[PDB]
């Protein structure tokens, strides 16, 4: 769901 | 001397999340041209990080951000000089910045409405909604609300999906659409009863939400953490929703 940084 | 953060909070898993949430206001004319559009946004943060981390959030295209309001944790000078948001965050949930998107580019318009409306004691109301500049992302939570003029008494429409109501005292038509799917566009069509004895067609007010899209194009570059040596999970999500979005007919 979140784009990983 | 970090007023917004106490030392020694410990989480079992160190995580930092940011949510870039943009609201699009637009007025679209009956030919499909943008009369007005603007985008306002916020970056919300959910920070569950042990100790005293010091974060630097940067963007691919920081020139999009105009009229920014900053959380007090932000070091304004490093934004002014490097376009990096550098801050030791409060704990938990807080709004990092709010912004308006720069006028340098036109606003992308992620939905379109095809309309055939003609208003005799009998009119025709036919509308179909579809994706426009949405980057192929799913358009969900769609509702269409129409303040019908006094002459409209009641209506008999057929939705291809969702449900509608019409209030014959307030004259509001509200169509709960749901989400747009590829194979079959949502449409609402039928006849309208008029009080026999109409200048402009009514405006269509549309609500919607689109995950995995910041309609401004805003994109994060990196999030770096200093001052602690653990490796936290770090993520960003983007969502666009309608603010006041109107199609004229």
């Amino acid at each position: 769901d979140y784009q990983r940084l | 001397f970090i007023p917004w953060r106490r030392a020694g909070v410990k989480y079992t898993n160190n995580e930092a999340y940011f949510d870039v949430v943009e609201e699009i206001d637009a007025i679209i004319d009956k030919s499909g041209s943008t009369v007005f559009a603007e985008i306002q946004g916020v970056i919300d943060a959910c920070i569950k990080l042990s100790g005293m981390p010091d974060l630097s959030l940067s963007f691919m295209n920081p020139r999009l951000l105009d009229d920014v309001s900053f959380h007090p944790c932000i070091r304004f000078k490093r934004w002014e000089s490097e376009r990096v948001l550098s801050f030791i965050p409060p704990d938990g949930n807080f709004r990092l910045i709010s912004y308006r998107v720069s006028s340098q580019n036109l606003v992308a318009i992620p939905v379109y409405v095809k309309h055939n409306i003609s208003f005799s004691s009998c009119g025709r109301f036919d509308i179909t909604i579809g994706p426009k500049q949405n980057m192929g992302k799913t358009i969900e939570g769609i509702t269409v609300t129409v303040h019908m003029p006094k002459v409209v008494l009641n209506m008999n429409l057929t939705p291809t999906q969702g449900s509608y109501t019409f209030d014959p005292v307030t004259k509001v038509l509200a169509w709960d659409v749901g989400k747009i799917t590829p194979q079959k566009l949502p449409s609402l069509k039928g006849l309208v009863n008029l009080q026999s004895g109409p200048e402009e067609n009514p405006n269509l007010n549309i609500q919607f939400k689109i995950q995995q899209l910041a309609i401004s194009g805003l994109k994060v570059n990196r999030l770096d953490m200093y001052g602690e040596k653990y490796k936290p999970f770090k993520g960003v999500k983007y969502i666009t929703k309608a603010g006041k979005f109107q199609v004229r007919t």
